[PDB]
C-alpha cells in the first residue's frame, strides 16, 4: 500500500500545491492589497530561478487596486517572455521586506 | 622490603591500574620479594625510609604487588601482579603512565629477565585520553566503504623513486583497486625525494586514480619529522592539498609526538596510519621486553585509526592465540580475561572506538581467504610484493588482489568454509579474472 | 639474494654511514646470507626484483655488507659490518636514520638475535644536525663553575610531596651545597603535585638558595610531556620564571620531541639535562637490541647538555670498558677505534661541544674518590641516597658531600693517588667536616 | 601475450564480479537478515552515484525475515526509477555503520 | 534570531494571554501595557528587530490552522514528532506538513475562518495530497 | 510508557550518572509512570517509536529509573532514582549534563513539581573535568596562611 515519494524541483511558497488560476490568483493579489502591500512582477530564466534578483516587470504598483489589471500585467509579462519563470510579489514598506511572494508561471 | 610493598590480601579497586610481570629472576632469590621489587622500583623506587617519606602518605602513594602465579611451562619464570593507584599518573599521558612502569624496573639486577606482559587501563584513565581520533566505523563512514576490508600496498623499492615516479607508481596501484597506498617508515623527506614534492605528486596522483575509478582512495603520507614542528607543517600541508590519510612512526617519533599528532588529527578531521617500526627490539624477546599487546593498547590509547598486528597467518596454527587477543585488545570495546589468548586483565574500553588492523609482509592472493577468514571486514590487508610483482604491472595486481578479495567476501556470505574451499572460489573467480589468474600463476 | 647486497670489495665512503650488527643466526643458515639479509631489510627491505626497481639506481640506493668478523668467545655470533650512503636518510633526522637502521630488521626470523653495536655518523652528517644546545664548556661559562665535577641529587620519594614540600626538600639540598637537585623521571604533572606550582616552588627555592650561598643553582624541571604543545609551554614558562635547567626523557618521550626541544633550548639559552628512562628494555639482552653507545650517539646528536651514562663503578674491573668508551663517545672531540672498550668504527665529532656525564644510582661519600678518578672534573654526580639518607638533613648530607668532592679534586691536583688514599683522604676531611664524618659513619 | 588493463567506471562492494543475479541477490540479503542487519533500498543517478546520500527507497526494512519481500521491493524500486542506480545497504544499528553494501542495478 | 515561546494551543483558551504577550514583546516594535495579557510596562524598543517565534512541542497537522491563526506568518513551526513518526518517512512527513502549510496560509489569504474551517481544507488540500492524507490519519 | 524506561531490576554501574528527583505528582497518576516519564525526558523525550529510533540501541541510550523511595514526613511526594549511562554526555562538560538533566523535565504538566536532590558523579566522569584551578591546600601554600 506504500508509494514512493516523486522528487520534483519546488519553487518556495504555493509550490506545494496545483498551479493557480485566474481565481486564486486574483484572490491573492486582493489579499495584498488589503494588506497594503505593492504589488510586483518579476521573471528570470528557469536555469536562474534561483537567482535573488530577478528580471524587473515595469515597476512596483503602488497604490494599484485592480485586480484585474494586475493580473493582465502578469499576462502580458508572460506574453513577453514566454519561456520565463513568473512571479508575484508584494512589497511591505514598512517592514522593508516581502508580504507575499509565489511565481504564476513555473517555466519550460 | 618484603612486608612493606606487597599486600597478598589487597583487593584492587576499578580505578587502579594492574600491571602483569612476567619476572625471571636470578637463581635463589625470593618470589615475593622479586614481585615487591618490581612494585617498588615502579612506583618509588626505594626501601630506605628518609625523613621525607613520612610527609606523605606512605600507605597510599606506592605500588602493591597483590598475587604471583607460576608460568605454564616455564619454571624458571613467575607472574607478578602489581596494582596502582590512578593518582600515581598524569592523566591522559600515556608517556607518563609508560615512564612510571617501565623507566628503571627492567635494570633490575637481581632478575635475570623482566617482561611486561599486561597492563590494565581502567575505564577512568581512559576516559581522559584522546583515543583514536576517528575510529574505525567514523573511517569508514567517511571513506563510503562497508562490507569487505580495506587493501593496501607499499610502494617500493624504499629508495630511489622521484616525487613523480612514486607518484606514478602510486596511481597505477591505486587505479588498479587498492582503497590505500602505503609511504614506506624511512621515506619522510630524502635528498632524493623532498617531502613537499611527494605531498604534490602523491596527491595529483590520487585526485587521478580517485576521478578515473569512482572510488574514494587515501595514501598514508608519512609526516614523521625530526621535529614536531617540521611534523605539524607537513600534516598541515597535506591537509591544504586535500591527503585524507596520513603515516606517524609512533615509537621511533615518540609516544608523546604521537599524542600530539593524534589530537591534530582528531582536531583537523585527517585519519591517522599508525606504523609499528622498531617494535622489535622490544617485543621480541621472550624474557625482557614489553609486549605488543602493551603496545597495542599503548597505541590506541594515544590516537589512531590504523595499526599493523601482524599477518597471523605467518606463524603456525598453535601460536596464533596472542595475536589474536592484542587484535581484539586493538578492536573490541570489552575483551574479557583470556590466558590462552594471553589477555591477563578484562579490560573495558567504553565508548573508545576501534582501530583498524594493519596485515602486511610477505602475503599474497594465496593466503587471502585465510586473511579474510581470521581478521573480518574491519581489517586493512597490505599488499607491496604481491602488488608490485605482478607481470603486467601494478594496477593489474591490485584489480588481481580485489577481484580476489570480492570473491572471497561473497564466498564468506554465502556461508562457504572459505579457508576450506579457497583453492575452487579463486579458480572459479580467475575464471572471470586473467590478472587475478596469472597472479596465482606467479604466486603460486 | 647473495651476490645483490654483500659487496666484500667494497671499500666505504667517508661519507658512508657505517652500522655494526651482532648477528645471532639461526644454526646453518650462512653468514654472508644473514648481513645481506640485515643489509636488505634495512635498506630495501626485499630482493624480488619489481618492475619499479628498474626505476632507480639500485646500484646506488642499497646497503651493501662489506665485513664479516668473528665475536671473540662467541662461536654462535658474528659481526656484520654494513654501509649506508648518506642519500638514504634525511639530512638532520636522528629519528630517520634510526627507524631507516632498525624498523625491521631485528623481527628477522633467520636469526635468533641481532645486536646493533656500533653506528659510524660521518662529519657531513654530523654538520647537519644541531647537536646539544649549549655543551660542556660554554654550560661551565655560564653556571661559573669550573676545576671540580658537579653535584646533583634526585629529591626523593618520586610521590607525595606537594609542590612547597618538594621545594622545601629542594631548597635545602641545594643550600647544602649540591649546585643541582633532580626532578624524577616520573614527575612531570601530578594530582597530587601540579606542573606550574611545582616550577614557581622550585625557583622560589633555588632563588632563595643562591642568594644564601654565592654559588649559581638550578634544578632539572621536568617538561616531558603529553603533546608537543604542554612540553613546549612547561618549558617556556620555566624560561619566564628565569629556571636555568630543564629535564628532558629522550626515550619514552621521543626522539622528535627531544630533537625539538633541544634546538627550543639552543634557541632560548636553556640548558637541557636527559634522562635515559627504558634504556634497559633496549641496551640489556647481549644477544637482542641496540647499545647504549649507539643511544648515546643518538642522544648527542639530537641534543642535550648533560646524560646519564651510569656510575661505572657499579660494575667489576673487568667489565667497565664498554662504559668508558661510550663516556668517551659522549664528551670527547674524535675517538679512535677501540675494541676492548666496544668502539668499532672511528667516530669524529668536529666541533660538536661535549655532554656532561651524568652519574646516578647507590653512590655515596665512599665510592667518590673513584669516581672522581675514572670521570674526572667534566661529569655530574648525582646522590639521592646519600644526600637524602643524611642523618642531620639534605643540607648536612649536600655539605658532607661538597666536602668530600673539593678534598678529593685537590688531592687529585697534589698528585696523590686518591683511589688507594681514599679513605686516608676522606678521614682528613671529616677532621674538619663533623657533617662528612657522621656521613660515612652512616655509610660505612 | 600480456594483457592490457581495461578502465571502467567502478561502484564499490562486488563490483568488480559479474553483476549478480537473482540467487546471488537473495543469498545476499539472507547473509544480511541472518546477521541481525536491517535491509535498505537506495538509488540514484549514474552521474550522482558518488554522492554519499542516495534517494532513499521506502524505509529500511526493520525485522524483515522475506528475502523473496526484499528482491521484490529492488525490483519494484528499479521499476519506480529504470534510470536510476540501485543499491543494496544493511544497517547495523550495534556499529551504527553498514555491515553490507553493493549496488543490484548499475544505471544506464 | 530564533526564540521558542511555546505552541500556544498546548494551553486552554483562557490562559494564552500572557504567551500572547510574551510573543508581542519579542515581535513588535512598541507594546502598550496591558494588564490581562501581563504586559506590566510600556515597553519601546525603537530600530531593534524582532526575533522569529519557534513553536514546538507535541503539535502536528492538526493543529496547524490554529497554529497559523495564532502566529502569523513570522514563526516558525517545529514538527519533530510530527515529521519522523510518519508511517512514509521523514521526507514525507515534511511534505505533508508543507502542503498543509501552504493550504492553511492561501485559507487564512482568502479571509475564511481557517480555525472554524480547518478541517475542511486540510481534508481538500489531502484530496491532492497522499502524504498528507495518511498524516492525518495517523495523528487523529 | 511503563515497561519501556523504568527498571527496577536494573543495578546502576559504577560509570553510571545517578540523579535523585524529588516529584510532587498530580494526584492519581502513578509514581512509577511519573519516575520514567523523568528518566524518558531527561533522556530521549519521547515514547511514540519512530522509524529513526530502530537504527540506535534503545536498551543502551536511555535513561532508566531503578527505585522509587517514600519522602519521609511527606505523602504527596516521593523520589525517583535515575541511572544515566555515562556515554550520553560530553566528556567534562557541565553544561551539557546540566542541560541533559534539567532541560525539559521541569516542564512536565503531570507533576505539580519536580526537585532535583542530588546527582552522582562517577569518578570516570569526575577524572575529566578540569575542577578547581587550585585548591584549598594549593591556595594555602601560596598564600602563606595556615
Amino acid at each position: 500500500e506504500m508509494q514512493d515519494y516523486k522528487q520534483s524541483l519546488k519553487y518556495e511558497t504555493f509550490s506545494y500545491l496545483p498551479p493557480m488560476n485566474a481565481e486564486r490568483i486574483r484572490a491573492q493579489i486582493k489579499y495584498a492589497i488589503a494588506q497594503g502591500w505593492s504589488p510586483g512582477i518579476e521573471h528570470v530564466e528557469v536555469k536562474n530561478s534561483m537567482n535573488q534578483y530577478w528580471y524587473m516587470w515595469k515597476l512596483p504598483f503602488f497604490g494599484e487596486q485592480n485586480v484585474d489589471n494586475v493580473l493582465a500585467e502578469i499576462e502580458a509579462c508572460r506574453s513577453a517572455y514566454p519561456t520565463h519563470q513568473v512571479k508575484l510579489v508584494a512589497y511591505d514598506n514598512y517592514a522593508q521586506s516581502l508580504g507575499l511572494a509565489f511565481v504564476v508561471y513555473r517555466g519550460n | 622490603y618484603r612486608q612493606t610493598y606487597w599486600m597478598p590480601e589487597y583487593t584492587p579497586l576499578d580505578s587502579d591500574i594492574l600491571a602483569c610481570f612476567k619476572i625471571t629472576p636470578q637463581p635463589g632469590v625470593d618470589r615475593e620479594e622479586a614481585a615487591a621489587a618490581v612494585a617498588a622500583e615502579s612506583s618509588t623506587g626505594t626501601w630506605t625510609t628518609v625523613w621525607t617519606d613520612l610527609l606523605t602518605d606512605m600507605d597510599y602513594y606506592k605500588g602493591r604487588a597483590y598475587r604471583i602465579e607460576d608460568v605454564p611451562g616455564d619454571d624458571a619464570a613467575f607472574y607478578a601482579f602489581i596494582a596502582y593507584p590512578i593518582d600515581l599518573f598524569e592523566e591522559g599521558s600515556v608517556v607518563n603512565v609508560f615512564t612510571s612502569l617501565v623507566g628503571n624496573v627492567f635494570g633490575f639486577k637481581a632478575v635475570r629477565g623482566l617482561r611486561l606482559e599486561d597492563v590494565r587501563f581502567p575505564l577512568a584513565y581512559v576516559k581522559t585520553c584522546g583515543g583514536p581520533p576517528h575510529g574505525i566505523q567514523v573511517e569508514r563512514d567517511k571513506m563510503n566503504k562497508y562490507g569487505r576490508p580495506l587493501l593496501g600496498c607499499t610502494i617500493k623499492p624504499k629508495l630511489g623513486l622521484s616525487a613523480k615516479n612514486y607518484g606514478r607508481a602510486v596511481y597505477e596501484c591505486l587505479r588498479g583497486g587498492l582503497d590505500f597506498t602505503k609511504d614506506d617508515e624511512n621515506i619522510n623527506s630524502q635528498p632524493f625525494m623532498r617531502w613537499r614534492d611527494r605531498f604534490l605528486f602523491v596527491q595529483d596522483a590520487t585526485e587521478t586514480a580517485e576521478a578515473q575509478t569512482g572510488e574514494r582512495k587515501g595514501h598514508y603520507l608519512n609526516v614523521t619529522a625530526p621535529t614536531p614542528e617540521e611534523m605539524y607543517k607537513r600534516a598541515e600541508f597535506a591537509k591544504e592539498i586535500g591527503a585524507p590519510i596520513i603515516m606517524h612512526d609512533y615509537i621511533t617519533g615518540g609516544f608523546t609526538a604521537n599524542t600530539g599528532l593524534a589530537k591534530w588529527c582528531q582536531d583537523n578531521g585527517v585519519l591517522l596510519h599508525i606504523h609499528r617500526a622498531m617494535h622489535a627490539v622490544i617485543d621480541r624477546n621472550p624474557n625482557h621486553g614489553i609486549h605488543f599487546r602493551v603496545l597495542t593498547k599503548i597505541l590506541r590509547l594515544s590516537g589512531g585509526d590504523h595499526l599493523h598486528t601482524g599477518t597471523v597467518v605467518g606463524k603456525l596454527e598453535g601460536d596464533r592465540a596472542s595475536t589474536l587477543g592484542w587484535i581484539d585488545l586493538l578492536r573490541e570495546s570489552f575483551i574479557p580475561e583470556d590466558r590462552s589468548r594471553g589477555i591477563f586483565f578484562d579490560q573495558d574500553w567504553g565508548s573508545m572506538p576501534g582501530v583498524f588492523a594493519v596485515a602486511s609482509g610477505g602475503i599474497h592472493v594465496w593466503h587471502m581467504p585465510a586473511l579474510v577468514n581470521i581478521f573480518g571486514d574491519d581489517s586493512v590487508l597490505q599488499f607491496g610484493g604481491g602488488t608490485l610483482g605482478h607481470p603486467w604491472g601494478n594496477a593489474a595486481g591490485a584489480a588481481a588482489n580485489r577481484v580476489a578479495l570480492e570473491a572471497c567476501v561473497e564466498a564468506r556470505n554465502q556461508g562457504r568454509d572459505i579457508e576450506k574451499e579457497g583453492k575452487e572460489i579463486l579458480t572459479a573467480a580467475a575464471q572471470h579474472s586473467p590478472e587475478l589468474k596469472i597472479a596465482m600463476e606467479t604466486w603460486k
